[PDB]
């Protein structure tokens, strides 16, 4: 047990447990599913609260005009990178007078979190960011992990028991590329409805939804903005 | 098996942050309440001996003219955050010619919520209750030593945060007037105090758009006492 | 926090308990006391009862000694279990 | 690196300073000095742990180190560990003369060096100074003054001292000798001779192993008399006749 | 003796000995190489080799011969990772002396300035001692050639003929008796004895293409080494 | 605590003794014998250098590394950290030489170096110098011989010795050497006390005798070493 | 065999094993009646175990894959009742590092709650309920961690 | 007993446990190989498939550092992009102060001094990335270098990292390599790529291929699937 | 072996270097003090004076200004640090804005400086405390305290050290509201606590009284010698 003390030690299997322990903080986050189609992208998050009267904690928040994002895990290191996220945005918007494609943009975040995962005494950053943005080639859905590995996809699901959403996704996510914004949002929440316990809501204000497009600027939709999205759907079976 | 306290333990999460939560057990508790008419907040000074002077220790301080606040746990720990937060709202009124209202104070403190670190220091275990009146009217916000800001309309801290909020979440239905919640708080106050209620035991925090400031006054603190 | 009174319920049958005693009041003052450390509460109750020659023990009677029995016994060791495995 | 840190600076669970308690055990050993009240002068004496006669003794003042022409300090501890503090306080005493042009008083001279030893105890985890040295001098206000330094960063200054191990039989005798001041500078030195003769381990009052330096107040030179060991032997045999005279009573 | 965490850092021991530093003894064993230095009257000859486990091995890239200066070359042992970081430092101070001083380099005392940087490596709080072993030749004016072998303890060492390493202990045993007595040394005499001193150790005696023989002799002072041509001729010359 | 920049590793034992500094004395005891004698006109040093193999030539590596033209010196025990303070003393002796314009005495080399050497031991993360320096030279017409230690304490000895069995060679230098003698007689007993722990073979390369003349230090070549000692002492 | 001996607590057997290994070496007729050996960890392995008569077939068992973890839980339950309405895909993918013996405890805990539930019928969501139950760890939750 | 804690300390067996754990850390990653023909250098990367996982052509370990240089990397992907930016910034310093193509020999040497340095300090940690460096030029030619986390700089005609199959580099000697023009080479390597690494471990997978050499006039880019299309064309019919 | 943490702190509910530093407080020298409308009195004892040394070197009370007095309990090592520190603080305060801030600037200086002194790494918390003595402007008294956690607080009575010094503050509560109307009895309270506190030697006892805005002076053995005689007489009047 004396060889497990420090961070620098690689396991007898060759793995650093500190990144794995930071993966636990991402799993304890709310269930959220980001996704994109071949035309428009929709990301959905879940709001949580410690007490009844406490307002539901927001996750999806607007940063760039064409880039929406969700959040999970450590909020501290997220708000830090959040101020750093605003920075690089206005940087290219000032010098280059153009936005930043999400491809090369996240490559800076992965390198930003590389130093704290290396030097002794530094800690990784638990991060649940699901990034959806539009460059000239269309939408992109990346992922974020304390290992600093972002994977381009059409959709991903993170948070508590969010693997159940992927199982609904893998067959549907291939068929969700052709659907317009309207049915996509309600089909989007159909993925997260099995991620919550089936015996209770799933209310209007406990869920986060946002939509962004090539010609559509990303707008946060919550509380009464979800009412048109939740209406006209079928309940889960028994 | 204590590694760096910052190192994300086997469970895992920060040690010192997990420890600083227990630091609330060694200090008194408060009770927040919010209403459309105004925001009222109560506390207990936890007087051990009569030698303690009531105005010496105060658990409610006003960060901005219209923005009050409440501390938790220790005193001097919040005092560094309290006093420095007063510089924040003042410079905002210098650049924008308008003071921070109930919101830009939160993000100001939320950015500094965890500044701690070993290399490149120690996080405070003091919970903060942010009151005030913004353009949306009277509002009360809450934050925790872990650093995550979650909006809590009426929040209680201290070791009584468990019990005091349990009955408090039921009575927050919007059909209750501000005057009904004022006397509802002292019911929980007399239950959580071992010493009989006196002028030196407790204080009140009430802020309203029309009546101000206020802050709070003197000799009106003793009127709610004898009514117990 | 609401279960510390259950160990006081079985101890409420010990000796003679006054009806003014509130078990929910002293429960919060003694964290991580289980049933062993609050077994001394009703002990120190009867302990100082015969020391003072009195018969029963009111809440305020022993709880004044209970706030001492937690702190004065925490001077040498505060009885953490975190440091055992750590 | 938290396990490699031995928590030198940080305290002990018992309330004592963990590093300082083991520090002062070296002060009880090694250096041996003494001090007493004297009129129109002050005397200092020390016994060497280097007293082995194979040395050259070309250093002249060794354990007696003289920081300034008007001030000397008797050191107890490691030589080079103290030599860092010597030139330091020597410069502190010299920088005082620079911005002032007036001799540095003894009060603030001790509080300045004790804080230097304290800085390493309070932070940095650095090795604290295990050197405890005396102080002598004169000022226009309080006159003759005696002081002592402690490893914890405190001034141990009094009008008497016991350093660091032996002199025991003379210690309690100094409390019977507590009659304050006299001179006849040779009479106060005579009292110091019965201390060195009786309480020495090999006794015999070896002259080459000890050195006596006396500061005589003089206006305005303040002449410091450093004995050449030629007049020490006659000073040794001076009180040995008095000590033989003191035993004539009983 | 060991007490506390001293096993986990680089410092002294309760008995005043060393552990980390002495674990660098076998740090050369993982490489499993050998280098022997032989110096003559006007010449100095180094003998080394390399292992070829696979036919994909390139002779130029896996070449263990390092050239510091045109006049003065070198060779290493042990793991080649730590050696390369010391290569540029041997080139660095070289160019410093060529620039500032402008002559044939401290053929004698250069090992002091190199071992100083090598001692900084050892004297650092937490850093790798870099157990690579430095070996240099030398050229001076009317001093004849020079041979120097430095070890990563931070000290300067060099002599006529020196061999230190895994199997180099048995190689010096033959060189002690071979040099004296009394004898002189010519060009081919030092090249022929480079194998015989190793012949007391292993000397599998196979195709010379794998072994590299460093040679420096004073005609044109510039250090240099041939390719595969007459090294085999010197290998068949010593065996009659 | 704090950085990790190597705070002091030296602590105090329950009796107050130094931990790793006293262990550096074991390297001095486990080192090589070095002797020196202060008598009359000047100081004489006798060191011991023996090759572990027949392939080592002593004409290259020199044990005596004089700090100044008039100042010689030798060492005992442990090289790698020795050359650090040597060259450091070369840079440090210049401030006294440039500002005060004078061939700095050995006593000032003792005060300045031992202060930095003591500060080096106070600084942690680094192993203290295991080198015991014998400082000699000629100043103000009267030479000096001073001995330092890893802890920094400086002494003064007529005839001193270090290394293996240094307490036995110190008694021989206390008896056979007394009062003061000429440099020629000083070289005699300096080799005799060096031949104590020396092997049964003594040649020009086995022992090297440095001498500090009143005219300043002059390092004798192995020639004069084999001429006077052959026939040692 | 430790490093510095003697000796361990396994004394009689470490001589017995190397004797069990010895008669395989010195005596050829011992090739009769093949012997199977089993270990729960590879941390300590005697290099003498390598031989024809000694340990030969060696295959490292990792945690079974998602297809195998779903299988074994069903094939351990073939002796007992298996609940219908099961996708078998969801319970498979949610299992990471979970032991096969713990998969048996999943149907146990799901069968223990069937008592207080009053109905012996189980649902596909009850599997993943008992799957996440035993691991990761128990029983606490994440607070104060932001 | 804790000798593997500090990366600045040795081990009782006289080596670096931090590197021994780093060597097998790259082995657990998917296979990324490399090979060099006469006028070119070939790279390859395997992309594993478990569930879906995501869009094809994502997070490919093939990167382009410079005009004539490229990256075939294995191990942890985030540590590779950091070394990709360091090699990119180093290539930016060479194109600035000088302005011509950075030689592959010293480009690997600069990274060799970096990867070696992080292994020396206990503060930082070693690298879990073992990558391949290769390039071609008209004035240089085709070279390929194999860099290991220990910091050893060297190269062969070919090397293999990632998964332990290693049978995909066996058929290369059964086919013409240095004789071929690097064009048909692309499809000649991919035959056993599909055969070995059996579907029992991973049901599905995906292959990336990159090349740099004369046909691109020194430029480096990933060979498209539609052009010349014979990459995966000949790969499907060569499985038997 | 030795298993402990430092900062901060421990799940057991109590800090380490903080409340343990309170043991280095309570073990400090016994000292008392009171406040009044005109003359404020203080006291110190348990200095273990052997009669053979100089009393001015062991003096436990200094003054930043004639208005504000310093009283601390603990080791004298960190004392001169704070003495050099705080005097420069109240100096730079004297420098700009000549009219000083009243009692809330200085009491929060050492308190907050000690709070951040437990904050940054490489800073070991002080195991000593202090209580400010003096008089507020317009004839009001001022007294406060310093806490290892940095919390400033005002007391009606100063009781620290052993349990014998706590009786001195108990006797002040027996004077109720009116007492004392003469300064004679207020000084005699220290002469009465001289017997109760410590070894009752009549030596280590030292006091100074500041009447209104007049700068106090150390009591010479004349006034306090006369008030020591009435302390036993006033206790005999109650019999
Ligand atoms: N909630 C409770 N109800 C009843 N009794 C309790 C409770 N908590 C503690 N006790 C009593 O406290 C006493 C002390 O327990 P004890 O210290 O012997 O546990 P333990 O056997 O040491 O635990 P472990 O084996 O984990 O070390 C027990 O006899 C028990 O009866």
């Amino acid at each position: 047990n004396q060889y497990d003390n420090d961070v620098t030690v690689w396991s007898p299997q060759g793995r650093i447990h500190q990144i794995e322990y930071a993966m636990e903080a991402v799993k304890q986050g709310s269930a959220t599913v980001g996704l994109k189609s071949k035309t428009h992208a929709v990301l959905v998050a879940l709001k949580r609260a410690q007490s009844e009267l406490a307002a539901h904690q927001k996750k999806i928040l607007h940063v760039d005009n064409h880039i929406g994002i969700s959040i999970a895990g450590l909020t501290a290191d997220a708000r830090l990178l959040c101020n750093f996220m605003r920075q690089e945005c206005l940087d290219s918007r000032f010098v280059f007078d153009r936005p930043l494609p999400v491809s090369r943009l996240v490559s800076l975040i992965g390198s930003k979190t590389q130093i704290p995962t290396q030097r002794y005494g530094r800690r990784p950053y638990g991060v649940g960011l699901l990034i959806a943005g539009y460059d000239d080639m269309g939408p992109h859905i990346f992922q974020t992990c304390p290992s600093a590995n972002y994977f381009d996809c059409r959709a991903m699901s993170i948070g508590a028991r969010s693997q159940s959403a992927r199982t609904y996704l893998e067959r549907h996510m291939s068929e969700f590329m052709e659907c317009n914004l309207n049915e996509l949002v309600k089909h989007g929440l159909r993925a997260l409805r099995e991620t919550l316990p089936a015996e209770q809501d799933l209310t209007t204000k406990n869920v986060s939804i946002g939509i962004v497009g090539k010609d559509l600027e990303f707008t946060i939709y919550d509380d009464d903005d979800v009412s048109p999205f939740l209406e006209g759907l079928e309940e889960r079976p028994q | 098996y204590d590694r760096g306290v910052n190192t994300f333990s086997p469970e895992g999460r920060l040690f010192q942050v997990e420890y600083a939560i227990e630091a609330i057990k060694l200090g008194s508790t408060a009770i927040g309440i919010q209403t459309s008419e105004g925001v009222c907040l109560a506390v207990e000074k936890r007087i051990t001996s009569p030698l303690m002077e009531p105005s010496s220790i105060e658990k409610i301080v006003e960060i901005d003219a219209h923005i009050g606040c409440a501390m938790s746990g220790l005193i001097a720990d919040a005092k560094t955050l309290i006093d420095k937060a007063r510089v924040e709202t003042q410079n905002h009124w210098f650049t924008y010619n308008e003071t921070m209202t109930v919101e830009s104070v939160t993000q100001a403190v939320s950015n500094l919520a965890l500044q701690f670190g070993e290399e490149d220091s120690r996080p405070f275990g003091v919970a903060l209750l942010f009151g005030g009146v913004d353009e949306k009217g009277p509002q009360l916000f809450h934050m925790d030593p872990s650093g995550t800001f979650v909006q809590c309309d009426a929040r209680a801290i201290g070791s009584a945060s468990e019990g005091a909020q349990s009955s408090l979440q039921e009575v927050y239905h919007k059909s209750m007037t501000l005057k009904e919640a004022i006397k509802s708080s002292l019911i929980i106050l007399k239950q959580v105090m071992e010493e009989k209620l006196n002028a030196t035991n407790i204080e009140l925090a009430t802020v309203q758009p029309g009546q101000n400031f206020h802050m709070f006054t003197k000799e009106e603190l003793e009127e709610v006492i004898k009514d117990i | 926090l609401e279960g510390r009174t259950h160990i006081f319920k079985i101890h409420a049958r010990s000796m003679s308990v006054e009806r003014d005693i509130r078990f929910e009041l002293l429960a919060r003052l003694c964290p991580n006391s289980t049933g062993a450390e609050i077994r001394s509460v009703c002990t120190e109750a009867g302990m100082f009862a015969i020391r003072a020659r009195r018969k029963i023990a009111t809440e305020k009677d022993f709880l004044e000694a209970v706030n001492k029995v937690i702190k004065s016994y925490a001077k040498f060791s505060a009885t953490p279990r975190y440091m055992t495995y750590n | 690196s938290r396990r490699y840190d031995s928590r030198t600076t940080i305290f002990s669970p018992e309330g004592r300073l963990y590093q300082v308690e083991y520090a002062m055990e070296a002060i009880g050993h090694a250096g041996t000095c003494l001090g007493i009240l004297a009129n129109d002068g002050v005397l200092l004496a020390a016994e060497r742990r280097n007293i082995h006669k194979l040395l050259d003794e070309v250093f002249f003042s060794e354990k007696i180190y003289k920081l300034n022409e008007d001030m000397a300090c008797s050191v107890a501890g490691i030589t080079s560990d103290a030599n860092v503090l010597t030139n330091e306080l020597r410069l502190i005493a010299q920088r005082y003369l620079l911005q002032y042009q007036e001799p540095i008083p003894c009060e603030q001279l001790v509080t300045a060096l004790c804080d230097i030893k304290q800085a390493y105890t309070q932070f940095g985890g650095k090795r604290p100074f295990g050197v405890s040295l005396l102080y002598i001098g004169w000022d226009k206000h309080y006159g003759f003054q005696l002081y002592q330094s402690d490893p914890s960063g405190n001034y141990g200054g009094w009008k008497a001292t016991c350093i660091g191990n032996n002199s025991a039989a003379a210690v309690s005798m100094l409390k019977q000798d507590y009659k304050e001041g006299e001179m006849t500078l040779k009479s106060a030195l005579a009292l110091a001779i019965k201390v060195l003769n009786k309480t020495m381990d090999v006794s015999k009052l070896s002259a080459e192993k000890v050195e006596i330096a006396t500061l005589t107040r003089e206006n305005g030179k303040t002449v410091i008399r450093v004995l050449k060991q030629k007049e020490v032997e006659q000073l040794i045999k001076k009180h040995e006749e008095e000590e033989a005279k003191a035993e004539r009573e009983k | 003796s060991s007490a506390g965490f001293d096993r986990h850092i680089t410092i002294f021991s309760p008995e005043g000995r060393l552990y980390q530093v002495e674990y660098a003894f076998k740090a050369i064993n993982q490489g499993g190489l050998t280098s022997v230095a032989v110096r003559g009257k006007d010449c100095a000859v180094i003998v080394t080799q390399k292992k070829v486990p696979d036919k994909l091995l390139d002779s130029s890239t896996v070449t263990h011969l390092f050239k510091i200066t045109e006049n003065i070359g070198c060779v290493m042992t042990g793991m080649t990772a730590d050696s390369r970081s010391q290569v540029q430092r041997a080139r660095y101070e070289a160019a410093n002396w060529k620039y500032k001083y402008g002559y044939e380099i401290p053929v004698d005392m250069l090992c002091k300035r190199i071992a100083d940087i090598s001692q900084v490596y050892t004297q650092n709080a937490e850093m790798r001692p870099l157990g690579c072993c430095m070996i240099l030749i030398g050229i001076d004016e009317e001093q004849g050639p020079q041979v120097y072998k430095c070890d990563p303890a931070g000290y300067y060492c060099g002599f006529k003929a020196t061999a230190a390493g895994v199997k180099q202990t048995e190689s010096t045993s033959f060189l002690e008796k071979k040099v004296k007595k009394k004898f002189d040394w010519t060009f081919e005499q030092t090249v022929e004895t480079a194998i015989t001193c190793l012949s007391t150790v292993l000397s599998i005696d196979f195709k010379p293409s794998e072994i590299e023989v460093g040679v420096v002799t004073v005609e044109n002072p510039k250090f240099r080494i041939l390719t595969e041509a007459e090294i085999d001729a010197h290998l068949v010359a010593l065996a009659e | 605590a704090e950085r990790g920049y190597s705070f002091s590793l030296t602590t105090f034992s329950p009796s107050g003794k130094l931990v790793q500094i006293e262990y550096a004395l074991a390297a001095v005891a486990g080192g090589a014998p070095s002797v020196g004698i202060k008598a009359a006109n000047g100081v004489v040093l006798a060191t011991e250098k023996k090759q572990k193999s027949i392939l080592y030539d002593e004409r290259s590596v020199h044990k005596v590394e004089p700090i100044t033209k008039h100042i010689g010196l030798v060492y005992s025990g442990m090289g790698p950290d020795y050359r650090v303070l040597v060259h450091r003393a070369r840079k440090l002796a210049q401030q006294y030489y440039l500002v005060y314009q004078e061939p700095i005495p050995t006593a000032q080399l003792v005060q300045r170096v031992a202060s930095v050497m003591q500060e080096y031991t106070q600084s942690g993360g680094v192993r203290p110098f295991g080198v015991s320096l014998l400082i000699c030279g000629w100043n103000e017409g009267r030479p000096y011989l001073f001995q330092s230690d890893p802890s920094g304490a400086y002494f003064a000895w007529k005839a001193t010795a270090m290394g293996k069995n240094y307490v036995n060679g110190k008694t021989f230098l206390e008896k056979r050497y007394n009062e003061d003698l000429e440099l020629e007689d000083a070289i005699h007993t300096a080799i005799l006390t060096l031949k104590e722990s020396f092997e049964g073979q003594m040649t020009e390369d086995n022992i090297e005798v440095g001498i500090c003349n009143e005219a300043g230090f002059r390092r004798l070549t192995p020639t004069e070493v084999k001429d006077y000692l052959a026939a040692i002492a | 065999k430790r490093f510095d001996s003697e000796k361990a607590g396994d004394r009689e057997v470490q001589r017995t094993m190397l004797e069990l290994l010895n008669q395989l070496d010195g005596f050829q007729p011992n090739t009769q009646v093949k012997v199977i050996a089993a270990t729960n960890r590879v941390d300590i392995l005697d290099p003498a175990l390598l031989r024809s008569g000694r340990l030969d077939r060696k295959i490292e068992f990792p945690m079974p894959n998602e297809e195998a973890r779903a299988r074994i839980m069903q094939i351990h339950s073939r002796k007992m009742n298996v609940s219908p309405d099961v996708n078998y895909e969801e319970l498979a993918r949610c299992t990471d590092d979970f032991n096969g013996a713990q998969c048996k405890a999943v149907c146990v805990e799901a069968g223990m709650i069937a008592l207080r539930r009053g109905a012996t019928e189980l649902t596909h969501e009850d599997y993943m309920e008992g799957i996440l139950e035993v691991q990761a760890k128990k029983k606490a939750n994440l607070q104060y961690y932001a | 007993t804790g000798y593997d804690l500090s990366a600045s300390t040795f081990s009782p067996d006289g080596r670096v446990f931090q590197v021994e754990y780093a060597m097998k850390a790259v082995e657990n990653s998917s296979t990324a190989i490399g090979i060099r023909c006469k006028d070119g250098v070939v790279f390859g990367v395997e992309k594993l498939v478990l569930s879906k996982l995501y869009e094809e052509g994502s997070n490919k370990r093939l990167f382009n550092v410079d005009r004539h240089v490229g990256m075939a990397v294995a191990g942890l992907l985030a540590d590779a992009r950091s070394l990709a930016d360091i090699a990119r910034e180093e290539a930016s310093n060479f194109r600035s102060n000088f302005g011509y193509n950075i030689p592959l020999k010293h480009l690997a040497d600069r990274v060799a001094m970096y990867v070696h340095a992080y292994t020396l300090y206990s503060a930082v940690r070693p690298f879990g990335c073992s990558f391949m460096l290769g390039s071609y030029s008209v004035n240089d030619g085709a070279q390929l270098y194999m860099i290991d986390p220990s910091g050893v700089s060297y190269g062969y005609w070919g090397c293999a990292i990632g998964k332990a199959r290693q049978a995909a580099k066996t058929e290369i000697e059964k086919l013409q390599m240095k004789e071929m023009t690097c064009r048909d080479i692309v499809k000649e390597v991919a035959k056993i790529i599909y055969i070995v690494h059996d579907e029992v471990k991973d049901k599905a997978f995906e292959l990336e291929l990159s090349w740099v050499g004369e046909l691109t006039n020194g430029r480096h880019e990933i060979v498209p699937k539609d052009i010349r299309e014979e990459a995966e064309k000949y790969a499907k019919e060569s499985l038997k | 072996s030795y298993d402990r943490a430092i900062t901060v702190f421990s799940p057991d509910g109590h800090l380490f270097q903080v409340e343990y530093a309170q043991e280095a407080v309570k073990k400090g020298s016994t000292a008392v003090g009171v406040r009044g409308r005109d003359i404020v009195v203080l006291g110190v004892e348990k200095k273990s004076v052997a009669k053979l040394q100089d009393e001015r070197t062991v003096r436990k009370i200094c003054a930043l200004d004639d208005n504000v007095c310093m009283a601390f309990a603990g080791l004298t090592a960190d004392a001169r640090i704070v003495i050099n520190r705080a005097r420069v603080e109240c100096q730079s305060h004297r420098l700009t804005v000549e009219d000083p801030v009243t009692v809330e600037y200085i009491t929060r200086y050492i308190a907050s400086l000690k709070q951040r002194y437990t904050q940054s790494n490489g800073r070991r918390p002080f195991g000593i405390s202090a209580l400010i003595v003096g008089f507020d402007f317009d004839g009001t008294p001022r007294l406060y305290q310093t806490d290892p956690s940095g919390t400033y607080h005002a007391w009606k009575a100063n009781a620290i050290g052993r349990g014998a010094k706590s009786v001195r503050e108990f006797l002040e509560k027996n004077y109720t509201d009116e007492a004392i109307e003469t300064d004679d009895l207020t000084i005699k309270l220290v002469i009465k606590a001289l017997l109760e506190v410590v070894q009752s030697g009549g030596k280590n006892i030292e006091l100074a009284v500041m009447r209104r805005d007049q700068s106090l002076k150390i009591l010479n053995p004349e006034e306090i010698e006369k008030y020591v005689a009435e302390i036993e007489k006033e206790k005999e009047e109650n019999e």
